[PDB]
């Protein structure tokens, strides 16, 4: 694939701050 | 400081809804231990994994689990950990759970209850 | 290519052995490889590494100044197995598997001496042995002073302030190595944390074994609203073929977290 | 004469060799025909019988995968902890780690279940 | 009609207190009644259960040789509660519904719970009177053999035993915890209580209270059960539950027999 | 109810206290239950 380098806005909130990304549903992968 | 919680959300919804039983607010909030143990590496404070074991003992019990010679299994192991880590009534069970006959599986549904709740006021 | 390897305990001088073997074979000899063993000491990876290292130029300075790509490189996690001694060993045979003369850095024992068909024993203390005869907060901040000479790569500027890069939940996968985190709750381990950027719609992706995989760099995830804001300074010809995050017990130094101006 | 738990020696044979042939099925008809001779005592077991079945109760939850590795764990130690206060140094010390320090290694515990099964074959059945 | 409590410790001359006042009470008063709290030193009963006894004819010997119907009986099952003490203080309740002067045996709710007259000790109205685990088993499974004593008119197995299909007795295995498909073993050769309350097993879930009728034994199950009484054939009808406890045949039974 | 006084049955003699060697004679894999 790819990565996109970004184009918004991060100096104004830190390194966290960017329950709120709680989950339910997850997939899973076999090797 | 670095923190295993990110905020209050954490530190405090957790603490709220480990002893406000509900059955799914105390799955929740044990969910959201294991991940404090990877944000320490592999390391929690012996009081955080001793109130976890004594509800993963409940959530267990109260559910229905596995036979009775099953469910004092887990019962004596986490109160043999609790007592050894962190009167007579509840310090004199260890002995008979390791070293003679198996406690009363009635034994175990009142001192696992009873130590739950002396975590309930010096910790959380 | 007479293979060399290395045997000996804390405070023996083995580490002040390498970078003098190495100076003196690069006046005669080109070109000198080196295979680290270590995890909690190592030379030219940041500490939980298990690498195929090379040299081309000197040593002439302390490990967290001669920071260089491995030609072959295994994230671990952890800088000491001490309880799982049939992964680690298992590790070495995939690194060596990449393989001028060798030098061997080591921490078992007699079984590190095997699997290598070894041409020295040199202990600085074919079976060839020359072993001649010659803190636990100093050696916690080495390990973070080479973790924080691998982020000073992104500098030309704040930290937080470099524009990150960016990749939804489907495109690379999630593994939490050396814990047991609830596959619900695991976007929480991967906020603000330091991952291993290795190689291999629906929020996780997660795996289910750890992977002996070929990481490729270190990388910092800044955050993730329900994007994977990857902060990372490996080149930007590297980041497409990164797939996969592996977080091991190796955190961002807490200076990295704390107050920034 | 004497009187005796077991019906038959064909009772006391049927459960002695279906106990350790595992076959994931025959060690749960023989773990169940013993807690019939609980009965047959009042409530009561040799304590080397009990033990015995106690790490085949564990057993047959770590390899279906009845419960997470951390629950998993709380049986294997206390019932190793049983077996050795009741009944060399990786053993011994197994105990007090599993006790009185960090919690031991899952695989560490499955070993040593594993290995400690093997006393009873020999010794006692 | 006042009520008499006993209180005592081992070795104090409790039971031969209460055989001299029942055989002096018979004299003046033509009946007296009886609660027995004991399970391991049970009078009038085989071991383990909780009864209120009657007494119309003296007692002149030891507790094997004046056995009795009980007005009201329970079968516990366990000669003595050491870690349950909120099933038998229960049960006495379900004896106690049931109440001529009253004599009471015991092993502070005790000496309440019964609205009492007499506290009599022989260590309301405290009076006091200030007055081996192989030999008490000898007279417990030789009660037990006295209960089996009104089967004789011939050896023990030579007798008819009765029948009954595995669908009109339901079973259920007090104090033990046996797995349901292997339940047969349990019951197989065993001393049941035949209390009241086609296929196979017929398990129950919780122990009832009941109210035991009398004490019937289990010769053998082919795939019927033979139950072999000493109940009189007229209260066998009613007889719909088998409980086992902690009380097994005495071993002189099952064993060598001629 | 159903009970039976065995009228005529002849078995009963020498020691059957138990032995009406197979361990399956009374095996079960189906049980009602009471509540």
């Amino acid at each position: 694939s790819a990565w996109q380098v970004s184009s918004e806005d991060w100096d104004t909130f830190p390194l966290g701050r960017m329950a709120e990304l709680m989950l339910e549903n997850y997939d899973t992968m076999y090797l | 400081i670095v923190v295993a919680w990110l905020s209050r959300a954490e530190w405090d919804q957790v603490t709220v809804y480990l002893f406000c039983d509900d059955h799914k607010l105390q799955r929740y909030a044990l969910n959201r231990i294991t991940v404090w143990r990877s944000r320490s590496g592999n390391e929690l404070p012996l009081a955080v994994a001793s109130t976890a074991d004594l509800i993963r003992c409940k959530l267990l019990d109260v559910t229905g689990g596995l036979g009775t010679d099953e469910l004092r299994l887990l019962y004596g192991m986490a109160l043999v950990r609790f007592v050894n880590l962190i009167p007579d009534w509840i310090v004199d069970l260890r002995h008979e759970l390791t070293h003679k006959k198996m406690p009363h599986i009635n034994d175990c549904r009142r001192g696992c209850y009873f130590v739950l709740d002396w975590l309930q006021k010096t910790y959380w | 290519c007479p293979v060399i390897l290395v045997c000996g305990s804390q405070d023996v001088g083995k580490s002040t052995f390498n970078r003098y073997l190495i100076n003196h074979l690069l006046n005669s000899l080109p070109c000198v490889d080196y295979l680290e063993c270590d995890l909690g000491q190592t030379e030219f990876t940041p500490p939980g590494c298990i690498s195929l290292l090379n040299i081309t130029e000197p040593v002439l300075g302390p490990p967290f100044t001669h920071l260089r790509t491995p030609q072959k490189m295994v994230y671990y996690g952890k800088p000491s197995c001490k309880n799982n001694y049939e992964n680690y060993i298992d590790i070495v045979k995939y690194v060596f598997s990449a393989y001028s003369p060798l030098i061997v850095n080591t921490m078992l024992l007699i079984d590190l001496i095997r699997l290598l068909s070894p041409s020295h024993v040199v202990q600085f203390r074919g079976h060839k042995l020359i072993g001649v005869y010659t803190r636990e907060s100093h050696n916690k901040i080495l390990r973070d002073l080479s973790i924080l000479s691998y982020l000073s790569q992104l500098q030309p500027s704040p930290l937080h302030s470099l524009t990150p890069y960016q990749v939804p939940f489907n495109a690379v996968a999630l593994r939490i190595t050396h814990s047991d985190v609830a596959p619900t709750h695991i976007l929480y381990a991967v906020n603000a944390s330091w991952v291993g950027l290795c190689k291999i719609t629906n929020g996780p992706i997660l795996l289910a074994q750890t992977p002996i995989c070929d990481c490729l760099g270190f990388g910092i995830c800044r955050g993730i609203d329900m994007l994977y804001h990857i902060l990372t300074p490996v080149p930007p010809e590297e980041l497409r073929t990164v797939n996969c995050l592996l977080v091991g017990a190796i955190a961002i130094p807490h200076c990295v977290l704390k107050c920034q101006r």
